[PDB]
């Protein structure tokens, strides 16, 4: 029996549970409505915590509202924000959003998101609240996909694709069960190493001693140059490139490397980026990387990228 | 190697008052 492990690893947000879904949907027949009607809440619930993020970086950020108005919104959120808990927004819940979401105020901080931790389901989800609002609303496989779950252990996904099993871990940030855990770093076929491309113009954080794209490098080099994984296959989704490309038109990627004298074209600074991490393989003669660019909240992109991975596997195993 | 640490401590970092429990 051929059967394939993979090992999903990167830094927080970096789309790790966003490619395991990714694999329900795309070879295990997704979610059914069930399932999609247990995903209502956890959606309202993100669309709460995500406005609620930006209400409170305001205060932080010191940005004044558009309409002093809707200062009242502002503590009438946090008055509901336990509403949705069961089933339905309020019509009156959904209108204090409504109201946020427009102001330019609340807007100016929204693009000032690097300058602090906004989620990237935010955008995706307000700009839809019209249609997540109705009393009859049923999630969408898309809008399960954009759920953010807390998980509190491994989390494992098995499929059967071109006659071969594979199993998928996406290891916690939760060695509360060690053993099993450490195994799932056992024996893998390929590691998928996610970055998100769009962290590379956030702020040094109070609590870093470098950029998020740098920790995302120590973090890459040491699993890449681990003698544990001399035969398995390295396999890199430089992921968020949709983000990026928008972020890299207005944000120099000097932010993020000062050494670079390149030009910021999506296309340049995704190269520069592609080599910085890959300069980081210090075995080069006995290993390759796999690079992929990667937009993993998209469907079709990832069927195609994993379709790629797999062609890679087969092709591998017909060798050695 | 502290490698295990390492990775702990990055994939831990992940937004947890803008998730939610199922
Ligand atoms: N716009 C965009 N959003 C993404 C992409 N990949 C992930 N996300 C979102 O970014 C957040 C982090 O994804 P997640 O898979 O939870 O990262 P993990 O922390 O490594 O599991 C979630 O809100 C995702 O839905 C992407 O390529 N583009």
């Amino acid at each position: 029996a051929k059967e394939v492990k993979l090992l999903l690893l990167g830094a927080g947000e970096s789309g790790k549970s966003t490619i395991v879904k990714q694999m329900k949907i795309i070879h295990e027949d997704g979610y059914s409505e069930d399932e999609c009607k247990q995903y209502k809440v956890v959606v309202y619930s993100n669309t709460i915590q995500s406005i609620i993020a930006i209400i409170r970086a305001m205060g932080r950020l010191k940005i004044d509202f558009g309409e002093a108005a809707r200062a009242d919104d502002a503590r009438q959120l946090f008055v509901l924000a336990g509403s949705a808990e069961e089933g339905v927004m309020t019509p009156e819940l959904a209108g204090v959003i409504k109201r946020l979401w427009r102001d330019g105020g609340v807007q100016a901080c929204f693009s000032r998101s690097r300058e602090y931790l906004l989620n990237d389901s935010a955008s995706y989800y307000l700009n839809d609240l019209d249609r997540i609002s109705q009393s009859n609303y049923i999630p969408t496989q898309q809008d399960v996909l954009r759920t953010r779950v807390k998980t509190t252990g491994i989390v494992e996904t098995h499929f059967t694709f071109k006659d071969l099993y594979f199993k998928m871990f996406d290891v916690g940030g939760q060695r509360s069960e060690r053993k099993k855990w450490i195994h799932c770093f056992e024996g893998v076929t390929a590691i998928i190493f996610c970055v998100a491309l769009s962290d590379y113009d956030l702020v040094l954080a109070e609590d870093e001693e470098m950029n998020r794209m740098h920790e995302s490098m120590k973090l890459f080099d040491s699993i890449c140059n681990n003698k544990w994984f001399t035969e398995t296959s390295i396999i890199l989704f430089l992921n968020k490139k949709d983000l990026f490309e928008e972020k890299i038109k207005r944000s120099p990627l000097t932010i993020c490397y000062p050494e670079y004298t390149g030009s910021n074209t999506y296309e340049e600074a995704a190269a520069y980026i592609q080599c910085q991490f890959e300069d980081l393989n210090r075995r080069k003669d006995t290993k390759e990387i796999y690079t992929h660019f990667t937009c993993a909240t998209d469907t079709k992109n990832v069927q195609f990228v994993f379709d790629a991975v797999t062609d890679v596997i087969i092709k591998n195993n017909l060798k050695e | 190697e502290d490698f295990f640490s390492l990775i702990l401590r990055s994939q831990a970092k992940r937004m947890d008052e803008q998730r939610v429990l199922l």
